[PDB]
Order: C-alpha cells, then structure tokens, then sequence
RNA sequence: CGUGAUGACGAGGCACUACGGUGCUGAAGCAA
RNA sequence: ACAGGUUAAUAUUCCUGUA
RNA sequence: AAAGAACCCCGGCGAGGGGAGUGAAAA
RNA sequence: CGGUAAGGUGAUAUGAACCGUUAUAAC
C-alpha cells in the first residue's frame, strides 16, 4: 500500500522542481532551438544517406523490372 | 568480457556481407 | 554450469587495444550505414514478385523493411533482448551481474537467442504469410536469406560497438526512421510532390500534404523534450602549484532530459511487435488464440486492441480503441522500465565518483570541494524520475504521437530524434577525447 | 497527585546496507 | 519557559507536549 | 616581444630534475 | 552643456557577458 502513496508523492514532488526549473530562458532564446537543430540535423544525413542509396537503387530495378 | 572461444575481425563480417550483397543481388537480379 | 559450450562456438569480435582514431570510428560506423541501406535495396531472391502488400506496424521498431535483405531487421535481437529482461527481470531467473560472470552470462546468453530468434522469426514471417507462395522449397530458401541477412547485422552492430561510433541498432532505427522520411515526403512516389502536383492539377489533395505535417508536429512534439534542461553545479578550489598552474573552479552542466525510457520504450513497442505478427503467424496457421486478422492485419482479439492506429490520420471512429491501447502501452512500459532497474540504469551509483572530485584536494593549496564523498542519496532521490517517468510518460508521448501519426513512425521519430541527439553528444565526448588522452572517464 | 500521555521513549528483535550507518516493530516501565 | 527530541556543527532559540 | 617552456621521462597524480620545443640568447 | 572619437565596460585581471564604429560607446 504505502509503496503507492510514495510513489504518487515523488512525482508530485517532481513536478514541483519542474516550476523552480525554468527562469533562465524556458529555458533559454538558443538552446531548446538547438536540440532540434543537431535533432533535425542529424536526421537529415541519415535520411540523405538513405535516399542517394535507396532511390537510384529502385530507379534501376524498376527500369529493369 | 567475452567467452566467445573464437576471435573475429570486422574486416571480415564486412567482406562475408559484401558478398550477401553481390551473391542475391546477382542470384536475383540480372534474371537470366 | 551454463551453455558455455556452444556459447564459446559463437563468434565475438576482436577488440584492439590500439589507436582507433576519432576519423576511424567516423568513416567505419559510416561503412555499417551503407551496407545496411544497401541491404535495404537489395530484394530476397523470390520467383513471387508478388507480395501481399506489407506489415505496416513492425518495419518501424525493427528497422527492416519487408520483401528485402533484411526484412527481419533488428526485429530477433530486440525480440530476444526482450524475453532476458522478462527473465531477468520478473526475477524467475535472479541474477546478481556484479561479477564479471552474470554480466557476461546475461549477456553471451542473450546474443546466442538473438540467432535463434532470427530464425523464429524469419520461418514465423513466411508462415504468417509475408510473401504469398508457401513453396515449401522456396520457402526455406527464403527463411534462408532473411535469417542470415539479420544476422549480418547483429555482427555489423558488433563492429559499430567496436569500432565505430554511436550503437548499431540506435543508429539502424535512426537511419531506417531518416531515410523512411526523406523519401516518403521527396523520393520518387514522394509525398511532397504528390500534393505539390496536385496544386498544379488543380485540385489540392489535404491528404498528400497531411502526413508531411504529422511529421513536423510529432518533431516539434518530441523534441520539446530534449528542451529543457538545468544550470547548474557547482563546485570550486584553487590553491594551485602540482607543478603547474591548478586554479581549480569546478565543472557545469547541466545534460539535457529524457532518453533513459529508450532502450525500455524500444522494447515496450517491439512486444506489440512480436504480438501482432504472432498472432497473424499463429492465426493462418492454426487456431485464433490472440486475434482474427482477416485483411492482412486484426480486426479482433488482444491483436486488435493492442495495434497502433497511425499511417496517415488519427481515428477517432473507436476511441475505446485507444483508451485501452493507450494504456496498454503505458503499462508495458513501466514493465520494461522496471526490468531495466532490477538490471540497471541510470544510476546515481555511478555519478558518486566523478561529481566528488572536480576541483582537486590533493595536497597543494586548501581548494575546496568537499561535496560530496557522502552526500549521493541527493540524486538516487532527484533521480528515480528524470529518466523516466514514463510507461505513460515515455510510453504516453510515444502512444499519443502515433494518434496523430507521421510519417516514419510517430514513435520511430521519437526513439530516433533522441538516438540521433545522444549520436551527437557521442561525436562530442569524441571530438575532445581526441586530445587529452586519459580522461576517458570523467 | 491528576492530566498532559490508549502519546513518546524504550532492552531486544525482523531488514537493507556504502559500512558513516540507516527502516518495521516493541516487553516491563512499579514500590521501599 | 519548562521537560523531552533533533544537527557533522545551533539550542530554556529549531520540532513536540505542556506553560 | 611572453613567445612564461605543448609533449615525453624519473618522482608521492609531490619537491626537484632530465629531454623536447620558444627565444638572438634559458651562459 | 562643450571637446573628442573607433573603439570601449578603472587596477592586480584574466575570462564572462555586453556597449559602440556618423551626430547619447567610452574618455
């Protein structure tokens, strides 16, 4: 029983640091932007990669399909 | 560790994959 | 006594404790990429060019792509990761990793699984009829093939892991979720076109550009997360003379929020993986234990209420549907979760040296940092969640990102936008490696 | 002397543990 | 303004009970 | 003119020192 | 209020953050 109490607590307790954790910038004009920049970055050389590859590839089996 | 008894080099996996590669791409395509 | 024999049969890697050059672990994880999208062009070698139409729910999470080299993906290895964790997790099998025995037990054991649920699995596609044409002949070559190709990556993973950057499955989803993007929404039958063309046409299809959005959003969405983030410390200490300057100050931070629940999540979604194709396989081959199928997918029975509703757009018409997935999902989570903790986890243990020593103490000087050395359960505490938290947290952003849909995978984006961040930092802690060669600790 | 207090504390046990130490419980608890 | 209790370090100052 | 000696070695992640470089010169 | 100006936020004092390059930088 009480293991449920406390764990419904520690969460609580959570979000009330998620309110002193924010003044900054909220958290700052520069960094959220950047997690989705190197985010989106990085995905697009995967998805790059993927395409050069992928798409002649199935250009030629189709043309000889 | 490892207890694999045996000892593998990259080089190889990539080459043995290299050659997946080249026998179904063949083996399938290029039909005839 | 353990199945250390066939065990000590099964191929490893050869580490080298030599110069492996921030270049060279760039341009080797870079030749994995390419074989792998390689093996993404490549068809099995199958008469029946005809294929019933695909499994447009188990592609994501396993990094396959059926009909191809690899149409198993990282699918056995996920597979076989995850009955270890129920294992080793439910404690029907406790285990005290600790020694060098049980870790490399957990682990030697898992992998030798992993082979044998690349085969499962493989016989299990055909026979949940994947293909079409059960040529009994053709059929086991095919199995054949599959098989083997997952296997090719389970070495190619080794060698990443070995010798390269990042993880070979982090990087495999990433680079499947990318590539699944760039050329849905621009490749040939592209999405971008299609509705770019039909503004030329004259009559502007919301549905060609929608899943386009879906994807913006669920990024956004999912990237909100790797937002936030503390600032954080600090320490401090001077009094420098070892011989050479010694100001001491103390490091920063902070490090960022969520990943942790992404080995767990990844195996939370490969659960309804195995469920969904289990079902069908052990449907048009037997008795309807989990759900009738019927139309390639299900359409009733625990497959029904435990499949993902996206593609393209959210279905509204069967919100029970959801509400049960939903929490479905969110449980299968904290499952997962938990079994990650009784094996391990971010842990605090860990983070004690290390956030006890920046500064200095040493003899020269009187530069303070007495932290610390004593003072941890301050983070096991703080800590609990920030991973997390989760089977709904984690597992609740995930869920909700596949009711809105996008393409790639609302999920897949999710798993990879955090793979690809911690791919990042990977290149950093890297980058700066490179230098001072010692530090490869703190 | 009542009450404060069918409360607390309390020898000792059932637990984890880094080995600094920490939780659950709990007898008697009066008189000359 | 007393008796318990408590901090690594405070104490008829903090917590409790009772003035 | 700080270019105030990267980096390597002995030594107690010492003291001190030997190389290596900076410098016209480290006489 | 006047001079002056590509440079500045006195020193040990670096860094950090900023202010200015044309007439409310600074002196």
């Amino acid at each position: 029983t009480k293991g449920k109490a406390t764990v419904a607590f520690a969460r609580e307790a959570r979000t009330e640091v998620r309110k002193v954790i924010w003044p900054t910038r909220k958290p700052t004009k520069d960094e959220y932007l950047a997690v989705a920049k190197v985010t989106a970055l990085g995905i697009s050389l995967l998805g790059i990669i993927g395409y050069i590859i992928h798409v002649p590839a199935t250009y030629i089996k189709g043309i000889l399909k | 560790e490892t207890f694999s008894k045996i000892r593998v080099k990259p080089e190889h996996v990539i080459g043995v994959t290299v050659a997946f590669v080249i026998i179904e791409a063949i083996l399938t395509y290029g039909r005839f | 006594k353990k199945l250390i024999p066939i065990l000590e049969k099964i191929p490893e890697v050869e580490l080298p404790v030599k110069e492996i050059t921030f270049k060279e672990k760039l341009k080797w994880t870079g030749i994995v990429l390419v074989l792998y999208f390689i093996m993404g062009c490549i068809d099995v070698y199958t008469a029946g060019a005809q294929i019933p139409a695909i499994f447009e729910f188990w592609q994501t999470i396993t990094a396959s792509r059926i009909g191809t080299l690899i149409t198993l993906g990282i699918g056995p290895i996920v597979t076989a990761g995850i009955i270890m964790q129920l294992l080793v997790g439910s404690g029907i099998i406790q285990m005290d990793l600790s020694i060098p025995e049980n870790r490399a037990l957990f682990q030697g054991c898992q992998k030798l699984l992993s082979i044998i649920m690349c085969f499962v699995e493989a016989v299990l596609f055909v026979g949940a009829g994947a293909f079409g044409i059960l040529t009994p002949l053709l059929a086991f070559l095919v199995i054949i093939q599959i098989a083997f190709g997952s296997i090719i990556l389970i070495y190619l993973d080794e060698i990443v892991s070995k010798y390269g950057i990042g993880s070979g499955i982090g990087l495999f989803i990433a680079a499947g979720v990318s590539q699944t993007i760039f050329v849905g929404a621009l490749g040939p039958e592209g999405y971008l076109w299609k509705f770019l063309n039909s503004l030329i046409q004259g009559v502007p299809n919301i549905e060609y550009i929608a899943p386009i959005i879906g994807t913006i959003i669920v990024f956004l969405m999912v990237v909100y997360a790797e937002c936030m983030r503390r600032r954080i410390v600090v320490n401090y200490a001077k009094r420098q003379q070892g011989r050479r300057v010694y100001a001491a100050q103390s490091t920063h931070l902070p490090l960022k929020v969520v990943y942790v629940s992404n080995i767990p999540v990844i195996l939370a979604a490969a659960l309804f993986a195995n469920i969904q194709l289990w079902g069908l396989a052990l449907y048009r081959m037997g008795i309807p234990i989990l759900g009738h199928y019927e139309g390639g997918r299900a359409v009733d029975g625990i497959a029904y209420y435990l499949s993902t509703p996206y593609g393209l757009s959210s279905v509204i018409s069967d919100p029970i549907h959801a509400i049960v997935y939903m929490i479905a999902m969110i449980i299968t989570c904290v499952m997962f979760g938990i079994f990650w903790v009784e094996t391990t986890g971010l842990d605090p243990k860990s983070m004690a040296k290390r956030i006890k020593k920046s500064g200095a103490f040493v003899p020269g000087i009187r530069p303070g940092e007495q932290t610390a050395k004593y003072i941890e359960h301050r983070l096991k505490r703080y800590i609990p969640p920030l991973t997390v938290m989760s089977s709904a947290f984690v597992g609740f952003l995930a869920t909700i990102a596949n009711f809105i849909g996008a393409l790639g995978g609302g999920t897949g984006v999710l798993l990879t936008v955090s793979i690809v961040y911690r791919m990042y930092e990977q290149l950093l802690r890297e980058k700066v490696s490179e230098l001072h060669p010692a530090i490869a600790k703190l």
